C-alpha cells in the first residue's frame, strides 16, 4: 500500500494526493 | 526494526496536510 | 485560531496508533 | 469526529470506535 | 506573516510553499 | 497558554514536508 | 478545549530530547 | 544513535496516549 | 526494556501499558 | 506539576532537565 | 527514507533549542 | 545539516550553532 511504496523511497506530495478521497 | 511503523506515523501527518481534513 | 486543525493532526496520530 | 475529540478528551476505546 | 496568517486560519500546502526560501 | 509555541511547532513540521531544508 | 492534553503531547517530546 | 532516538521519540507519544492521567515518567 | 521490546518489533497497546506508571 | 508549569508559559529545556 | 523522517525530528529539535524565527 | 545530524546524531549544543 502507501507504506510499502512511500516508506521505500520518499513519495512526492503529488503521489500522496492520489490517496485523498 | 520497526521502520515501517515509524514512517507510517509520518505518512498520516503528510496525508492530513495534503488531503486537508475533509479528506 | 487553528485549534481544530492542530487537534486533528494529533487525532490522526492517535488513530494510527490505535488503528 | 473532530467535533467530539477536540471539545473533550477521547479515550482509546472511543478512538477504536472510529475505526472499521 | 507566516504565524499570523497560518495560526489565524488554515494554510493549505500550496500556500505554505510560498514560504519556501 | 503557550498557543503560539504549539502552532509554530506544527508549522515548522508542515514547512519541512513541503520545503525540505 | 483539549488544550492541556495537546500541550502535554509536545511537552513529553521536549522532555525526551532533554533527557536524551 | 539516530534510529534508536527516532524510535524512542515515537514511544513517548505512544505512552502519552496509552497511559492517560496515570503518566509514564516524572 | 521498552526499547529492546518495542523497537525490534511492534508493541500492542497492552505491551505499551506495561511501561506506564 | 510539570504540566501546569509548562503549559502556562513556555519552559526552557533547562527547566525541563530538572524533571529528568 | 529513515533520513527524510529524521530531518522532521531535526526541525522540531531546532525549533525548541533555538526559539522562534 | 540533515545529512550531518542523521548519519551521526547531533547534541543540543551542536544544534545551537544552527540557531
Ligand atoms: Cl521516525
Ligand atoms: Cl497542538
Ligand atoms: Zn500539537
Ligand atoms: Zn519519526
Amino acid at each position: 500500500g502507501i507504506v510499502e511504496q512511500c516508506c521505500t523511497s520518499i513519495c512526492s506530495l503529488y503521489q500522496l494526493e492520489n490517496y485523498c478521497n | 526494526f520497526v521502520n515501517q511503523h515509524l514512517c507510517g506515523s509520518h505518512l498520516v501527518e503528510a496525508l492530513y496536510l495534503v488531503c486537508g481534513e475533509r479528506g
